[PDB]
């Protein structure tokens, strides 16, 4: 048998199965009641159910059988660029709509149009979005577009004006933890207390990344072979997250302020293989949200962390950048 | 029908704010000496309006027999539209008035076709065809052979003319618009009439009662997909007054719930801060330099939370200079 | 005809002259003239400026500023200009940045260290060093291809770590044993599919105290003749 | 309404004596033409300086008549395909026609720097096969992108940007050859707008003459689609940062001027600000170039221009 | 052959350090059919490639070590034929796409498609996965999705940060920390007992482990060099042997500390040119120079902070630059100014 990711395995089938998007679900139901479906713009925090809801809407529109013949799922972050995506969209639109069978027509509305689902639309440049708008207005009769993005403000005004916008609220921590617990119970995954909370915290509330991390942790636990429960250290290891003890030791070494001690500790730390970017991110999280530091210290350390992150994003030596960042923080 | 086509003026007398260009074109056409024309400038100024007005002034009821409007950026292909132009050129009409009036909208998006096909099209059909070229952005026009035209630059329309046209559209469509919504629409379109008409039509579409409900600034901002000034002002107030934890929480919550990118948030915050009264110019220097650095780093990728906290810290440090 | 080669020298000498950077000299020779001097030969002027900006005696030093600070600022600007040049040459249609590269690589660093030439305007050594580096990288690639099946390392790791031990196993035995180490050297070479050409190339990668030119020259010619004769007298793995 | 020809095409250099800039390279080309020997040539220089125009002038001087098939220009990055261009070059070179003993067929390959190693080697082999019949001319933005075998069997020439004096001389010659009424400030403005670009200067002059007739600064800057240098100078030299920001927001950003034009005009004005110390000018130029790089990398926003003005003000007030 | 290669573990049972990782690899090899895509990240010379080869031997057998090398020619766009060295066995392939520079993407696509068409599955080991371009990484993720049935990737890199998120989610993260000094000492003791090397005390091995800074390859090669230099008899007073480039860099650091002048800068330029002309990477030179400068006992805290700041700045400039000598000379000049 084939293997399927848990993200696509536990997608809601129909609109009624979406938990914490009642406003968008109601608006989409009202639109579905109308015979005409306009272009749609699904925007909100990542991992809230945008793709799940559009897939459920498509399944209700076309039926489980005709759905695969009416959908072109594309990603705007394709490395091949604008030309390949636009050519694929044009080829999909040019092809005539497949004729539904009698069963599909009698059991489902089967609207004449075909739905194109484009993901990460906000990552497109202005020229790409203008070309997409030209294609949309060219084939508006046959193809209806659905743009999925995290920030509606990244989409140009001419393209955004043509799309009815649905805003998805960020999932409540209770709802996300309940969904993760249900998935773990269905998949027979043993977890200790607070493991799902740690997974959600690492994923920063993104339920997609949380489900992916849970599946990876389940695979790792199966490979462990002892049958014991998944622990927080395992999920931290699989996500590339530095343990809190090492971060506390880094903080103490910075607080002491001795240059030689900090250099020695950084040299020792670079031998353990932990990612420096994760260290910078966790240091930012620790220092910014700490009540024991005044406004001036945070003002300086935000710029310090920003400069270190900008230099790290350029593909530089992690040891030098980390040592410089720690030394600069220790001087505050 | 789209409101762009529906409310396009039918006569040269209805064009507003371009009096000098209108008079020059009228002098050119009234004597039957229409040359090759090039209309360049910002979008939504009245280029296509002027060309259709002059075409209907020349021919009138039979203008469709001589004019041909084609889009350069059409998905059909540059070769296909070139063949269409060549086919229209070979057409012959009984009346000898005028010439072949081919309109190439958005012909500047021809980074290869401008030197490949446009040169041949301009040269070969000189004897019997008058060409019109429309450009929107900077000089992508390949000046090597672009010089064979009459240049005409369109300047953005005055705000009073835009307001009058908006009022005319409202009274024709029986639409009621709040003054705040009108101000927001004018600010967002910044003189682009295409944007004004498209946003007005879409906002009318979103109304459950087009003939009874009133379009507010919230509807305009939702339709345009732009950051609301209220959200940006709330973020700026939280950053300036509240402590670090509250400012961080407020910024993240606002720019995640409302779907505002960090770069757009920075742009809006800068726009708001430009109107602030600051005693020390070092505050302005620090704000501008740090925010530009943060925006440049955002363009390259990087850590999003770190960049947001960098924005907060930069604003706080700059305003620490009073 | 041959004055084309002297043109970069003249440009570098004129741009490093401290007279044209004073208040009086700036009026006679404006900044546009200096950027035009750059554009006279835009391929060699940045290289010549980077080569010759340490050989000047600055007359434009600010009060309280030493020569070392001026050359450090010039080097900083030269690094920025190198980054700009890389961005220009990576993708086309960025040639509008040529004046910026002119200022960052030729004009500003010359401004910081303008003065009297202590010695002579020397041609840029970066071209020959780049060719030498390319040749040695090709040799290292060939050696790594030969020895990839026996060593668990990349090319850089082969250069940094394996080569000193290869030197100790392939050259020191000659010095300490005469011609008696030929069999051991050939065995070590065969264990890594190393040829005589590879042996010659390996000894050329060492710097500082580990240079082998004089050591190889001091080796008796009889030992080398016996080594090559014994290598040519037996088959080797491929 | 009658037959017309643009001044750029009408007064394009047809012979070597018509070229004003790069006097050393022009002299070398004139010596080559006088000697009557045509070897393979490679011309290197920044794009947009009319490198191929000198080769056209040399071909006109040498071949004279029979210019139909004697000279063929092709683009090394032609959309028709590299193989198609190479096959056309081979067909033309193998096609021999009666020519004077000192003359040969000339094939010019513009943008030859973009070619790859294999294509360059194949073209070198083709040129060597037909060396006695056809001479190959390659135009490249940089000579380092052409392989050494091509460089060794070719004469390398260096082409640079035209100076302001050459542009002024060419503009004066064009004005004398036409019915143009001009003033000194108009020509200075035209030269200022076109930084060594002869074609752009000629186009601007023709547009100004067609639109207003008399050539003065006001008419030139009305024709030109760049921010007015006086406005940019006022923005740069304002003693208060708020005034500079206000000028940028009102007279430049809200007028539809793109950020690229703004930074280019700022660079031009700062370069020619004779009333400011050259060190301050260099600092301002460095800041303008940094923001120009940021804009060319994608961030063409108003905030970058505001930060450029802030840094320039910080430099000015120390 | 060299002791580093002669005593390399050829099986998962022969590994001596990182016992938990060895158990994890054994468990992974227990179920060959369900083998996931792997991504091993850690410090250089810690045993990542050895562990990958040991896992391959555990899955397929000893035949994975019967390696043969070949050159594959790829005709890309514009007809620029390219040559890539591929080390292959009857069971797996090893590629280093970073050798092609920006042309790594098309090479990866063509080679992976060819391997998928040729085919239970063939394991492809990609070295220096962190230095792959983003387009190459996206193509690698696409080939992972398309050919997961016949291709099982084993990527090796020194840092997981350059790796993109989709690849991370589609693979299994394996962390390989550098061995401790005790484990390195045990390995060197085994090597010297196998080679019959006289030792006055194990403190010599302890010093070698400390001087190797956790690099097992470096420690093994240093032990072999020390044994060769001392007639196969290591004494407690035997000096630690360092590579030639490290000695040159230490001499340069001492020169910079001792004198700070323009002539010293010119001679430092000459030294840097000599180092660069002999296949010493610029980033390696900068890192070694910085960490030698930071180890000088005469420098105070302010000097060291300035040095590390300039090192960070010029390392960022090296990553974004083209001519390395420019950035290195700028860094040295800034350090000289800060010390003076
Ligand atoms: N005895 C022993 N040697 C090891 C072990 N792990 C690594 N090594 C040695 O370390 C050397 C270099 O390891 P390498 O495969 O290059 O790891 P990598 O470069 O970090 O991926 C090899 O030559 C091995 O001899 C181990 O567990 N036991
Ligand atoms: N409202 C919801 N109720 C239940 N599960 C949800 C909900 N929203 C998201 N999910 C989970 O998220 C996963 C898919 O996330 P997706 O919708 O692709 O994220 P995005 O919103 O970024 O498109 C599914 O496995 C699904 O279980
Ligand atoms: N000067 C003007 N006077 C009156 N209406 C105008 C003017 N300029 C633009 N419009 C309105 O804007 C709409 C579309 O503008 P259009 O001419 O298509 O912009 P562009 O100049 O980009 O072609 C038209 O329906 C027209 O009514």
């Amino acid at each position: 048998l084939a293997q399927q990711p848990w993200v696509e395995k536990y997608r809601p089938k129909n609109l009624d199965e979406v938990t914490a998007q009642d406003h968008a679900v109601t608006v989409l139901k009202k639109t579905l009641k109308s015979a005409n479906l306009p272009h749609m713009l699904f925007y909100g925090p990542p991992g809230t159910g945008k793709t799940s809801t559009i897939l459920a809407l498509t399944k209700e529109l076309y039926g489980p059988d005709l759905m695969k013949s009416r959908i072109l799922e594309l990603n705007a972050s394709d490395e091949r660029g604008i030309s390949i995506v636009r050519e694929k969209v044009k080829n999909f639109a040019r092809l005539t709509v497949s004729k539904p069978s009698k069963h599909d027509l009698e059991n489902y509305p089967c609207p004449p149009y075909k739905i194109i689902i484009l993901d990460e639309a906000d990552s497109m440049t202005a020229d790409a979005q203008s070309a997409l708008r030209r294609t949309m207005e060219t084939y508006s009769g046959v193809t209806r577009f659905c743009l999925i993005c995290n920030y509606v403000t990244r989409i140009i005004d001419p393209l955004a004006s043509r799309c009815s916008k649905f805003r998805f609220k960020a999932l409540d921590a209770s709802n996300a933890i309940d969904r993760l617990r249900f998935i773990s119970e269905q998949e027979n995954v043993k977890c200790d207390d607070g493991v799902l909370e740690r997974i959600l915290d690492i994923s920063a509330g993104d339920l997609r990344r949380g489900i992916t991390l849970l599946q990876s942790a389940s695979k790792g636990a199966q490979y462990l072979g002892d049958g014991k429960n998944i622990t927080s250290t395992q999920v931290e290891e699989l996500a590339g997250v530095v343990p809190h003890d090492i971060l506390i030791e880094i903080v103490e070494k910075v607080k002491s302020g001795d240059f030689d001690e900090i250099k020695k500790y950084v040299n020792t730390f670079m031998k353990s293989g932990w990612s420096a970017a994760s260290v910078v991110n966790q240091l930012h999280e620790y220092y910014i949200t700490n009540d024991n530091f005044d406004t001036n210290f945070k003002n300086q350390i935000s710029w310090l962390l920003f400069t270190t992150d900008s230099r790290l994003n350029n593909g530089t030596n992690e040891h030098i950048q980390l040592l410089n960042l720690l030394v600069k923080i220790s001087q505050l | 029908l789209p409101w762009v086509e529906k409310y396009r003026p039918e006569t040269l007398d209805e064009v507003y704010g371009q009096n000098e260009v209108i008079t020059t074109v009228r002098k050119f056409v009234d004597e039957g000496k229409l040359p090759h024309l090039l209309f360049y400038g910002p979008p939504g100024t009245g280029k296509t309006s002027t060309i259709v007005a002059l075409a209907r002034e020349i021919y009138g009821k039979n203008y469709s027999n001589m004019v041909l409007e084609l889009n350069a950026s059409d998905d059909r292909g540059i070769d296909v539209v070139r063949n269409q132009i060549k086919d229209f050129a070979s057409t012959r009409q009984i009346f000898s008035k005028g010439f072949k009036l081919i309109i190439l909208d958005e012909a500047d998006a021809m980074t290869n076709a401008a030197q490949n096909a446009l040169r041949r099209v301009i040269e070969r059909y000189t004897k019997n065809t008058r060409f019109c070229v429309l450009a929107n952005y900077a000089h992508k026009l390949t000046p090597a052979l672009l010089s064979r035209c009459t240049r005409f630059r369109f300047q953005p329309l005055p705000q009073e003319a835009i307001e009058r046209r908006i009022a005319n559209v409202l009274v024709h469509e029986k639409l009621k618009l709040s003054p705040n919504a009108e101000k927001a629409l004018i600010e967002l379109s910044n003189g682009d009439m295409r944007r004004v008409l498209n946003v007005l039509q879409s906002c009318k579409a979103t109304l459950d009662n087009p003939d009874e409900d009133e379009i507010s600034d919230d509807v305009i901002y939702e339709c345009c997909g732009a950051p609301r000034p209220s959200d940006l002002k709330a973020v700026l107030k939280s950053i300036l007054e509240d402590d670090w934890g509250t400012a961080h929480y407020t910024l993240n919550k606002v720019r995640s719930a409302k779907g505002l990118a960090l770069i757009d948030l920075i742009e809006g915050i800068v726009k708001i801060l430009e109107d602030y009264e600051l005693q020390n110019e070092e505050t302005r220097v620090h704000l501008l330099t740090k925010l530009a650095d943060i925006e440049y780093s955002i363009s390259k990728g990087g850590n999003d939370q770190i960049q947001g906290s960098a924005v907060i810290g930069a604003i706080k440090a700059s305003f620490e200079n009073e | 005809e041959k004055n084309i080669a002297l043109k970069p020298f003249d440009i570098a000498h004129k741009m490093l002259d401290g007279q044209i950077y004073s208040d009086i000299g700036s009026r006679n020779f404006t900044l546009n003239d200096k950027i035009a001097l750059y554009f006279d030969d835009f391929d060699f002027t940045p290289l010549m400026i980077q080569e010759n900006y340490l050989s000047t005696r600055p007359s434009v030093l600010k009060p309280g500023q030493s020569h070392l600070e001026a050359v450090a600022e010039a080097a900083n600007c030269i690094s920025l200009g190198d980054i700009v040049e890389k961005k220009i040459r990576s993708s086309e249609q960025l040639w509008s940045l040529l004046p910026l590269h002119a200022v960052l690589s030729s004009v500003y660093p010359a401004s910081k260290v303008a003065g009297h030439m202590a010695g002579r305007i020397n041609f840029t050594a970066w071209l020959g060093q780049n060719s030498k580096s390319a040749k040695y990288y090709r040799l290292l690639q060939e050696i790594h291809y030969h020895t990839r099946l026996g060593t668990s390392t990349d090319k850089i790791g082969l250069r940094l770590d394996y080569l000193p031990t290869f030197r100790k196993r392939l050259l020191d035995p000659f010095l300490k044993q005469g011609a008696d180490a030929i069999s051991s050297v050939i065995e070590v070479m065969d264990d890594y599919y190393l040829t005589k050409e590879d042996w010659d190339s390996i000894m050329e990668f060492f710097v500082g105290p580990d240079v082998t030119t004089a050591i190889i020259k001091k080796i008796p010619a009889t030992v080398k003749s016996g080594f090559t004769r014994k290598y040519n007298s037996m088959t080797h793995p491929v | 309404l009658s037959l017309q020809l643009p001044w750029v095409e009408k007064y394009r250099p047809q012979v070597l004596s018509d070229i004003v800039g790069n006097k050393e390279t022009i002299d070398r080309l004139q010596q080559i033409a006088k000697d009557g020997n045509m070897p393979h040539m490679i011309i290197s220089g920044m794009p947009g300086i009319g490198k191929t125009t000198s080769v056209h002038c040399l071909a006109h001087e040498l071949l004279g008549r029979s210019y139909a098939d004697g000279v063929l220009e092709l683009n090394a990055s032609d959309d028709r395909g590299i193989d198609v261009v190479r096959n056309q070059i081979k067909h033309f070179a193998q096609k021999k026609l009666h020519l004077p003993p000192g003359k040969h067929k000339i094939v010019i390959l513009d943008e030859a720097d973009s070619m790859t190693a294999g294509a360059q080697q194949a073209l070198r082999r083709t040129m060597e096969l037909y060396s006695n019949s056809t001479r190959f001319a390659f135009a490249c933005n940089q000579s380092n992108k052409i392989i050494e075998p091509l460089q060794s069997r070719c004469a390398i020439l260096r082409y640079s940007k035209l100076s302001d004096e050459d542009v002024l001389k060419r503009l004066l010659q064009i004005i004398k050859l036409e019915d143009v009424k001009y003033t000194n400030d108009g020509l200075e403005a035209i030269i200022f707008t076109a930084e060594g670009d002869m074609r752009q200067a000629i186009n601007n002059l023709q547009s100004t003459v067609a639109g207003h007739g008399l050539v003065n600064a006001d008419n030139v800057f009305k024709i030109v689609d760049s921010p007015h240098p006086l406005i940019v100078k006022k923005m740069l030299l304002a003693s208060n940062l708020e005034d500079s920001i206000q000028i940028l927001r009102t007279d430049l950003w809200k007028k539809g001027y793109s950020s690229i034009d703004i930074v280019t005009t700022s660079f031009r004005v700062t370069k020619n600000l004779a009333q400011v110390k050259e060190s301050v000018r260099l600092e301002m130029i460095k800041e303008i170039g940094l923001t120009h790089m940021r804009i060319l990398e994608g961030v063409g926003t108003y905030l970058q221009l505001a930060s450029m003005l802030a840094k320039i003000h910080k430099l000015n007030n120390k | 052959s060299l002791w580093v290669d002669k005593y390399r573990p050829k099986s998962l049972n022969a590994l001596s350090h990182n016992e938990e990782l060895t158990n994890f690899l054994k468990s992974l090899s227990d179920q060959p059919r369900d083998l996931p895509h792997l991504l091993l990240y850690g410090p250089n010379g810690t045993g990542k490639k050895t562990r990958c080869m040991a896992l391959l031997e555990s899955i397929f057998g000893p035949g994975v070590y019967r390696l043969k090398i070949d050159v594959r020619q790829f005709v890309t766009a514009s007809n620029r034929k390219l040559e890539l060295n591929v080390v292959s066995s009857p069971y797996h392939l090893e590629i280093t796409p970073s050798d092609m520079g920006n042309n790594d993407r098309i090479v990866i696509q063509e080679l992976l498609k060819e391997v998928a068409q040729m085919e239970r599955y063939k394991c492809v080991i990609i070295n220096e996965a962190n230095s792959l371009t983003k387009d190459a990484q996206a193509a690698l993720r696409r080939t992972m999705e398309k050919y997961s049935k016949n291709i099982r990737l084993i990527m090796v890199c020194d840092s997981m940060s350059p790796i993109i998120a989709p690849i991370k989610s589609r693979c299994l993260l394996i962390r390989c920390p550098a061995p401790s000094d005790s484990e390195i000492s045990t390995i060197l003791s085994d090597v010297v007992t196998n080679e019959r090397i006289q030792l006055e005390t194990k403190d010599i091995l302890k010093r070698i482990a400390q001087a190797s800074n956790g690099n097992l390859r470096v420690s093994l090669l240093m032990l072999e060099s020390m044994a060769l230099n001392n007639e196969l008899a290591l004494k407690s007073s035997s000096p630690i042997i360092k590579p030639d480039w490290i000695i040159v860099i230490h001499k340069l650091t001492r020169k910079i500390v001792k004198e700070r002048s323009v002539n010293s800068l010119i001679e430092c330029r000459a030294v840097l040119y000599d180092l660069l002309a002999h296949c010493i990477p610029a980033n390696i030179i900068l890192k070694e120079l910085t960490f030698s400068l930071l180890d000088v006992e005469t420098l105070n805290t302010t000097n060291k902070s300035s040095i590390i700041e300039y090192s960070s700045v010029f390392d960022e400039r090296l990553s974004l630059g083209n001519k390395a000598i420019f950035h290195l000379e700028g860094f040295i000049a800034k350090v000289m100014c800060c010390l003076d």
